[PDB]
RNA sequence: GGACAUGGGUUAGUCGAUCCUAAGAGAUAGGGAAGCUCCGUAUGAAAGGCACGAUUUUUCGUGCCUAUCGAAAGGGAAUCCGGUUAAUAUUCCGGAACCAGAAGGUGGAAUCAACACGGCAACGUAAAUGAAGUUGGAGACGUCGGCGGGAGCCCUGG
RNA sequence: GAGUUCAGCGGCUGAAUCCGGUGCGCUCUCGACGGCCCUUGAAAAUCCAACGGAAGUG
RNA sequence: GUGAAUUACUUAAUCAAUGAAGCGGAAUUUCUAGCGUUAAAGUUUCGCGAACUGAUCCGCGUUGA
């Protein structure tokens, strides 16, 4: 007894992939981990002014890592906690970042540290 | 009796309150595998069937169909399970030094498989035939009925080549055939050989010249009715 | 205001408190009042009529 | 030499200028309320669509199967306002705007949006101002006569329907153009047809007329029906030509 | 010196893109074509959802009805001022906001007359539940001509 | 407290930033209208509301 | 391709419509720019529980030329 001049397919069992075999024998490591997202901080003389002024750390970054990679890779790297996060891609073709630092922190001790200054 | 329980009575008419949901199976735009089902089914219907192919819509009848598959129920072949057990047994009877012949007694089984049949037929070893009405490709047997009626092998057409099929373990049978059977059972295929030599061998000649299908739409023949009358 | 600026207000801000309010005019609800009644005492009383 | 503005009229730049259409003027679908009864609807309004003479009624029908609304494009026939009721059907009434089926129509009425064959919702007198007129019935055949704003008179099925009264926006070629600029008007909102520059100002290249050192045609202008579609240019197959003096 | 050499320089939840669709391009279904590919865009397609139920012979029953791309001048969530640099800013700094989404919490209202009252009314109120289904509205629109109001500029009295 | 102007000190301290008129004025906008057309002048995303009444110490 | 004594038939193919919505048989809604859906009465079994009819059956060839 059909009230519907339209005739749907049913509906089947879809069974979800249950493989004999990997098609790769090991996962390969996290592409892009916190050492490959900070490459090396810049220390131009308008870089070290942000240091001194803005409470602000310039590093010269990878090209893939957006504003959340760029605070988790500072905070494990330094132990310090970036309030914002302000990144450019230079006419060169590299990604630079602008990470404040929190009030509590400042960045001349932090730029210290590193050994950049 | 509530008289908060009124009747709100809906007319269903041209233009009045919605209509309910019907029975719109005839109105379904069904798929086109359906669809070439049914209308192939018409066109059978319909077209003037030639009498060789028109022989194989009258099959054996209900009651001689059930004797019959009664009879061959008796006689399945051996199973793939019971052929290995049967056939270890004769391994360790060869083991201890005993013939094969003695160990094993003769089978008795429905003979099947289309080209085995035919060999039977042409050879006068088959008692019996049980033609499936419903081969495709229907000429696979088309043949048979003719093969049998010159060798004068009792046949019947009987329906399902799945029953066929289960008779002999398989899916699909074209063809049954009965060779040798007991000698409890011989009454048995004799009086069902005589009731399907009655109902088809001697009706072949008649039946060789009864073309089929020919069988117009309903909607077709009521309006001839009404013309009629 | 424009469409998604509708969706800050409140819900009385965006209606009236009248039937079909914040949908429909004062008068065109009048006129679907008054002309429902009045086709409904029709079919009565076209059904009273040829009932008998 | 070159194919012909006649023979480059196969599409492209020739389509349609469809972008401000209000929909296509159609009948309602011959369903059972129309064909065993009548169905209503409301004229919620009358329009005006661009390239089209004859304005368009937007009349709102129930679903008589579904809880919803159908809304249907009509030509408009004169005297439609809206608030309308319109009454479609075999037991339609026979009042200005109903649909009814032309075997349910006395001879001598005006009609128009008539199909041709009963389910193709409306072929014959739909440009404004026009209107089919029944002319008889065959009831043995189920066929009805009509006569068609041309005066051709055509045999169709007894169960077509057609809009009865005449198509609004009579008149509309009563009033001369006056200017290019009123034809460049008229003709955006359809084709490309317009200015039509004639073969005799052509070359020899663009067209059969064109060429010579006067525009002269230097043919019959009357070519045969038969003729190849680059051949088919001036008064194809014509059985007479000139003024009837 | 827009040359030459070495360095430095472009920071956005709010500005654009991204999202939307336009004309139009365009796979799939299908049909052509020796083919390259062509036609096609809800078409002659089984083109996908949703809710009920002590759990149903512990082998699932019962109802309910459209790709994608295509606009940095179209549609459209929400940011302003002051300042700062040799070169960046509605982006940085100082101050001051806003929008979208998420979660529970405080306070208030309604509620055992379950889903607030007032005004004759047009409607108002700090709140004032509303599934499916239907429908309406905004987005959403030409052109010219004066007339009225506002803001900024202009003019002007101390 | 900002910006601006001005007067002092060796970065700091004083003041002022006030009160009004006008218009066939220009620029943008807004409101109420008027005329024109065989020309009647995009879509969709998105957002809202309504009819209906499923449902429901807490 | 099927018939009948010149004509009929429709399954081949052609065409046209749709959301393939009510086809063929038998039994037996029109003074108004409103709303119309999520069945309720009736009849049996065990609270918007089930079941049957409300809404007849049959055929199935989506209908029309």
């Amino acid at each position: 007894v059909r009230t519907s001049t339209t005739f749907r397919r049913p509906k089947t069992l879809q069974l979800s992939r249950k493989p004999k075999y990997a098609r790769k024998s090991v996962a390969h490591a996290p592409r892009l981990d916190e050492y490959k997202i900070i490459v090396n901080p810049i220390n131009s003389e308008s870089a070290m002014k942000k240091i001194e002024d803005d409470n602000t750390l310039v590093f010269h970054v990878h090209l893939k890592a957006n504003k959340f990679t760029i605070k988790e890779a500072v905070r494990k790297l330094y132990s310090v906690e970036p309030v914002k996060i302000n990144t450019l891609i230079r006419p060169n073709g590299t990604k630079k970042a602008f990470v404040k630092l929190s009030a509590d922190a400042d960045a001349l001790d932090v730029a210290n540290r590193i050994g950049f200054l | 009796k509530n008289p908060l329980f009124v009747s709100r009575p809906r007319s269903f008419g041209i233009g009045q309150d919605i209509q309910p949901k019907r029975d719109l199976s005839r109105f379904v735009k069904w798929p086109e595998y359906i669809r070439l089902q049914r209308r192939r089914k018409i066109l059978n219907l319909r077209l003037k069937v030639p009498p060789a192919i028109a022989q194989f819509q009258k099959t054996l009848d209900k009651n001689t169909a059930t004797q019959v598959f009664k009879l061959l129920n008796k006689y399945r072949p051996e199973t793939a399970a019971e052929k290995k057990q049967r056939l270890v047994a004769e391994a360790e009877a060869v083991a201890n030094g005993k013939s094969a012949q003695d160990v094993s007694k003769k089978p008795y089984n429905v003979k099947y498989g289309l080209n085995h049949v035919v060999a039977l037929i042409e050879a006068k070893k088959a008692k019996l035939v049980l033609i499936a009405s419903d081969v495709d490709p229907i000429e696979l047997v088309v043949f048979l009925p003719a093969l049998c009626k010159k060798m004068g092998v009792p046949y019947a057409i009987v329906k399902n080549k799945a029953r066929l099929g289960t008779v002999i373990h398989q899916k699909t049978a074209a063809v049954l055939a009965v060779t040798e059977v007991r000698e409890e059972d011989k009454n048995e295929l004799a009086s069902i050989v005589s009731a399907v030599d009655a109902n088809f061998s001697a009706k072949y000649d008649e039946s060789r010249r009864k073309w089929g299908g020919g069988i117009m739409g309903g909607k077709t023949q009521a309006l001839l009715a009404k013309r009629a009358k | 205001l424009r469409p998604r600026e509708f969706a800050r207000l409140s819900h009385n801000k965006k209606t009236v408190q009248r039937a079909y309010g914040g949908c429909l005019s004062a008068n065109a609800v009048k006129d679907r009042i008054v002309r429902a009644f009045l086709i409904e005492e029709q079919k009565i009383v076209k059904q009273k009529l040829k009932q008998l | 030499g070159r194919v012909i503005r006649a023979q480059r009229k196969s599409g492209g730049i020739f389509q349609a200028h469809t972008r401000l259409r209000k929909g296509a003027a159609q009948l309602r679908t011959l369903d059972f309320a129309e064909r065993h009864g009548y169905i209503r609807g409301v004229v919620q309004k009358i329009i005006h669509d661009p390239g089209r003479g004859a304005p368009l009624a937007k009349v709102a029908f129930r679903n008589p199967y579904h809880y919803r609304t159908d809304v249907e494009t009509f030509v408009a026939t004169e005297g439609m306002y809206t608030g309308q009721f319109v009454y479609c059907g075999k037991n339609a009434a026979l009042t200005v705007g109903n649909v009814l089926p032309v075997g349910e129509m006395p001879e001598g009425t005006i009609i128009s949006n008539v199909e041709e064959k009963a389910g193709d919702r409306g072929a014959l007198g739909r440009s404004s101002g026009n209107y089919v007129i029944i002319v008889g019935h065959d009831v043995d055949t189920g066929k009805t006569r009509v006569k068609l704003p041309s005066g051709a008179k055509k045999v169709v099925p007894s169960s077509a329907r057609g809009v009865v009264g005449i198509v609004a926006g009579g008149g509309r070629i009563d009033k001369p153009l006056l200017k290019a600029g009123r034809a460049f008007h008229k003709y955006r909102v359809k084709r490309n047809c317009w200015p039509r520059t004639r073969g005799v100002a052509m070359n020899p290249v663009d067209h059969p007329h064109g060429g010579g050192n006067h525009q002269h045609v230097g043919h019959s202008t009357t070519v045969p029906r038969q003729s190849a579609p680059g051949q088919k240019v001036g008064l194809i197959a014509a059985r007479r030509t000139g003024l009837l003096r």
